[PDB]
């Protein structure tokens, strides 16, 4: 995993937490895009926002994105029970022969 | 609709081959690559190889290449990724993506259901 | 820099850099070409 | 010999564009950097803009600022200087001159004839 | 007009005149060079001197100039009939946002 | 497992040429770039040949440029290295290497066996 | 050998050694990477760094490096019989036209 | 080794044009930038113009820029050179040379055997 | 010939003699390197040392090299019947638009 | 000169087929691709699909992939466009396009009189 | 509608107006052709400009276009009545899977 | 010894239909593909048609595409232009040329005779 | 005529003309052949140069061409009176839907 | 003879001579096969390789070939008293109307 993110975030219904991906030189500071994706629990994984801005059709409003440097931040705004998942951030990484690398995974909890 | 539906998974012992497939409908099959990835129990996700449009070009994990080979077939819609001399470190959950590239990176808009394969003995 | 030298610069490497990837790009559009 | 041509002057009423262009021949145009440059009647030179060799930098002197638009085609050899919405302040003498730089400050080796161009009503 | 100059010099043919451009510490003084350019009453500007002392090709002999301080001047020798034009001192200003700065412009007579 | 082989070697009088000479196998050849480094006897290491992986650009030492000449057949995964007008001090082992690239500059990660080419009277 | 090292060094087993490699403003100076390699007496060389700091999987973690200014070193702790062997570092040298530049390459010994 | 030969030489009047190649041997053309240099009868050397390795950039003297043209063939290994308009003053012995860069500034390693061109009427 | 060079220099067989290469604030006070060729009567000029110390091959030892501030100078030492040639000093001016500059070239003399 | 007639419009309840034809007259049809483009009442145009000369390629746009068919008879002179599973978003005019292409984008010369479909219940 | 237009112009008959398409970076900044169509109100879009300059035969000599940057631009000269019309701009955006792009659609109004 | 030779000229009034030939001898017929070029008086050459050598492909000029006829009968060795809806423009010199094909573009290599067609009222 | 050709060549018997055809990005720049054809005046024409530099077994050794960039170059050295004829160029435009563009045509005279 | 073999080639009885083949882009280097012949003196040439590696059953062992860019090589190692024979090599050419086309013929004479 070379992209680093927390490995968990909680927040209360109604209010707005972030999930942060930090990457490197070689593959977010040297200017490649940053895709995020949700796993329900028993699914397959779902594509959430893709170009670091802009989100499919199913995806509410209340997702949103952007990527400032070396770092990407994921802010979900307005919690719901069905935010239960966990949330990947991808990119590409110059220094390996992939096309894509995925981040660590982040499990956000609602504290309902 | 996108429709991605995988099979072929199952339990094997170490040390053989198996097979994967992934059939496909409601897009045109040779217009787009495609992909594979995979997540172990527990685990993130981890991208495993992809095959051009017309399967000129096929890039390999480090992990799993010499191993591993992907394949498409244009006149049935499917795509195949064959399996040899599986490890235990092999078990994991295998998705069929459907490529995308947007300005620099690459994506997958369409995912598929998921399929189990267990290499235990 | 409004002052800076407005013209191409000689006096650099004409020749071919070997210091390049020599491996092939696997960060390509893999999708067929409509245009 | 350096060769450096001017046209698309006239007479236009004020708040609206008029287009203006400097043909070059005689020396490689992607080599070298163009300036814009007028002189109303009775009165001295003030310097317009600059484009970059490339294109990729572009500069203004604050009284055209957001209203004037300099571009190049390296294809045709010819410089361009979009104005938009004239005012009467604008009629002046129009010269295209080739960018030189020496130790620390340009200067214009060389310069086109001269377009007129009238903003009245 | 950062660049001043007189408005306008006269001299009898044959004899030396100067023509003077006063700057300041930004244009001038701060370290840049002072360019100077010959404009006939029907044709656009010619290159008459570069480098403060550097002239081109078909600039003639007689024509000469220097730089000291925060003052720079053109020197002429021997005026003609010719002789007669438009002078301006080109340089470039630190605290603008061009990259030239011209003088008022000093007109030439010759009273022959 | 990635293997490199070397063949082709032997004991060859100068002037003359000889015809190395590096089988792959266990990943994706035409993928990849590959190096020739040779080590003299009682010597160090020194860097001889690369070509690309489609093969469009080749680079060669200066000791050697003029005389050498690398080149590949995707279709049976063999890399070839043909020496031309031998000379004494060409006596070395000769290593094909596979080529990496990490920020700004290249490495080998994984090295053939080596063969011995000996020029002597 | 555009790179400097040391023709040989020693050390007991169970203490750490530094094999340096000194390059110049061109190749290491310049911000290029290093690498270095291993070869047993009979094998041909194999990775040991590269990235300057980063290590195969089979590498131990006794093998280290680093880099600063116009040197490159790698450190070894824990020396064992099986360290004997040639130690080679590689970069970039602007000035040339070749895509690798070698060291001399030194000789451990360990004093069993 | 390095071999740089010289033809299309010869006597011209003034005004009209003629046509200068250096065949190249003993390396690999497309990796090479090429100079030209000109040396008059009694007098040192003067550097005429410079093209890249792929012929993207071109640089020429203030004396010669507007009348001469430099480019090349990397299929037949040959520099070209059209001069247009010849004057006089371009009577001089013409040298192909080899680019080379060290830190700051170029050099030229290899050498041509040199041409003479004569204008005179 | 912006570089500046004596006409004529000689020494006798055996002898050391300097060959001086003065220029300027832009070619070499800016910090450019400065090569060296020779030029037999009857061949084209080949190349004698650059790097401003460095020499190929072909070149022999009694040929060196060095420069300071705003001058270079070429050094040669036991000179010889075969040393009879003229030497060019070439650099790069940022003041012009050309690759190379040339000095006006001096011709070694051996009285023998 | 170029005529392109259309015709198969007409009413059709949603969640069910109708198919569309373009028939050709004054020039190879053999020869060139077709495109299909539709209007919105009341809004702008929208790219549709497009049809290789020889049949070889289609593209669909995102909304009607799946669900839209293009084919060409070239015995014949007609386009077609098989329509499934019509939706009410899918009322607008449709026109048949002749594909042309320029410098490095594709336009269309020659249109036809286009044919309305209204999706209702 | 990648493309983006004004959704209206208008303007007496006898002067100019311009009607302008921007778009971004992959589709106009990329280097993609832009054409232009015309839509009278009962009939089928006519083209009208291809290649950023060229028109075909019918158009007559009043319409004319350009692009520079990231943008383009429909200038025409002298209105007249039959200039009645909507005007879109056609391009290729490299971040979709379609041929053809076109423009919001600028509804041209003389005001007799 | 290749030999074309021209006939079916003449004067005809415009809006209605010519048909020229081009016999041969010499060559294998069925070998070639042919070209139509035409040639108005005081003017340039402008190309016209082409057809394969099989007559599975024919491709025309933009001005005369729906109006011109090319065919070919392999078993009399003649080529034939049937010209419909004549207009004074068509006035011209018509050749029937042998085609050919270097390496990216193709020229004509033995021409016919010529023939004049004459269209006025 | 995308090619563009000068429309008259003149020159005395035993010198050398030249003749230019000079087209675009997309037919002499996009790396098509270049061939010339002659048409005597009072018959069809006849190829000259094929391949830009080969001409047929008639042709004699006088006539000669070249192309560089997006220029191609008709050399005839040594005129005589027989050369009197039109001279076209011909190349493939990506632009159009032919086999065959042709140039203007220039008219050669030789001052007998 | 589009293809290019040297007039003739000699070596000693039991040593490794090499014939070479050198065409252009439109036969060996747009991916044709190379074929060889033998000719003895007073007979009708017999094939020797095929498919560039490939050998009949009645050809030793000792001939062998290959190809690589825009050249082909036939090796011969172990010279005999009988090899004196003439090789032709024979590939297709793209830019003529043949099916074969021949290279100038080598003549090996071993020095017996």
């Amino acid at each position: 995993s070379v992209l680093t993110q927390p490995p968990s975030v909680s927040g209360a219904p109604g209010q707005t937490v972030t999930i942060s991906c930090t990457g490197g030189s070689s593959n977010i500071g040297a200017g490649y895009d940053v895709h995020w994706y949700q796993q329900l629990p028993g699914t397959a994984p779902k594509l959430l926002i893709y170009g670091n801005i802009n989100r499919p059709s199913g995806v509410p409003d209340r997702f949103s994105g952007s990527k400032s440097g070396t770092s990407a931040s994921l802010a979900i705004t307005g919690l719901q029970a069905e935010d239960e998942a966990d949330y990947y951030c991808q990119s590409y990484d110059r220094r390996l022969s992939g096309s894509w690398v995925f981040g660590g995974g982040t499990k956000l909890t609602v504290l309902g | 609709q996108v429709q991605l539906v995988e099979s072929g998974g199952g339990v094997v012992p170490p040390g053989r081959s198996l097979r994967l497939s992934c059939a496909t409908s409601g897009f045109t099959f040779s217009n787009y690559g495609m992909h594979w990835v995979r997540q172990a129990p527990g685990k993130g996700l981890e991208w495993v190889a992809i095959i051009w449009y017309d399967g000129s070009r096929n890039f390999y994990a480090a992990s799993v290449e010499g191993r591993f080979t992907i394949s498409r077939d244009n006149s049935k819609n499917t795509l195949y990724l064959q399996m040899n001399s599986l490890r235990v470190e092999d078990t994991a959950v295998y998705y069929c993506a459907r490529a995308a590239y947007y300005d620099t990176s690459g994506y997958g808009d369409y995912w598929g259901q998921g399929t189990l394969v267990t290499v235990s003995s | 820099d409004p002052n800076a030298n407005p013209n191409v610069d000689p006096n650099a490497n004409p020749n071919v850099d070997p210091n390049a990837n020599p491996n092939v790009d696997p960060n390509a559009n893999p999708n067929a070409n409509p245009n």
